[PDB]
């Protein structure tokens, strides 16, 4: 049940709506709406796509200076480990975001030039 | 350094291959290619407890003087 | 394109993904050319409950 909704707005007063579920397994999973339909991202996607960066900034990021709440440390270990042994093929932005790219070619019609 | 049981390296900070499931003795990294540790590291161990909510109890509230 | 839209289906949803593998056993092939011929036969029997179409251009 535990969910971070937020509404995304533009300057021009549009907006898009973003959800974030917790996981039993250890991922962190995405909701986005698009033409009457949604989709579903892995996070550690969305983190690596913004920015080239090492896992270190993450947990530098999320729990700073509490590193003896094992809980959410163990959390991040989870997802890391997930997330790098799920697909350990991407090891930059560029791969990641071609593989985004490649995913999600057909639906936002801009197929065959982009 | 190793921080409870997650290490990273010392330079470029990438997730690592797990040092109870290699053979050799080092650790490749994922991306580049370094040797940390020498193996002998401080073994991977975590000290973990409850929440003191997920234990419901009148006996719980008996503490509650 | 359709097997684009598969592509971006099974990582999309759990509804949409479950209906149109759905949709893809309903999708399969529905006719073989024993069948072809079997059917060829069954509208023989069609044939013989020919209820006739209307004559469509003087009546
Ligand atoms: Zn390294």
């Amino acid at each position: 049940h535990y969910g971070i909704q937020i509404r995304s707005v533009r300057p021009d007063q549009t907006s898009q709506t973003n959800v974030l579920h917790y996981l039993n397994d250890g991922q962190v999973t995405f909701r986005f709406s698009w033409r009457k339909n949604e989709y579903l991202v892995p996070v550690v996607m969305i983190l690596k796509a913004l920015c080239h960066t090492s896992d270190r900034e993450i947990f530098d990021g999320i729990i700073g200076n509490d590193v003896k709440d094992s809980f959410l440390t163990d959390r991040l270990e989870l997802l890391l480990r997930g997330f790098k042994k799920r697909y350990p093929h991407l090891q930059n932005r560029t791969q990641v975001l071609q593989y985004l790219g490649d995913k999600f070619r057909v639906v936002f019609q801009a197929s065959p030039d982009q | 350094s190793v921080v409870g049981s997650l290490i990273f390296c010392l330079d470029c900070g990438d997730l690592l291959e797990n040092p109870n499931a290699v053979l050799g003795s080092n650790v490749e990294c994922s991306q580049c290619k370094a040797i940390y540790p020498k193996s002998q590291f401080s073994n991977l161990k975590v000290v973990t407890t409850t929440a003191d909510d997920a234990f419901p109890s009148s006996l719980r509230a008996k503490k509650s003087v | 394109r359709p097997s684009a839209l598969r592509n971006a289906l099974g990582e999309a949803f759990g509804t949409k993904k479950a209906k149109k593998a759905i949709a893809d056993l309903e999708r399969n092939r529905i006719d073989s050319d024993k069948l072809t011929d079997s059917a060829i036969d069954i509208v023989d029997s069609v044939r013989t409950a020919s209820k006739d179409l209307p004559t469509r251009a003087q009546l």
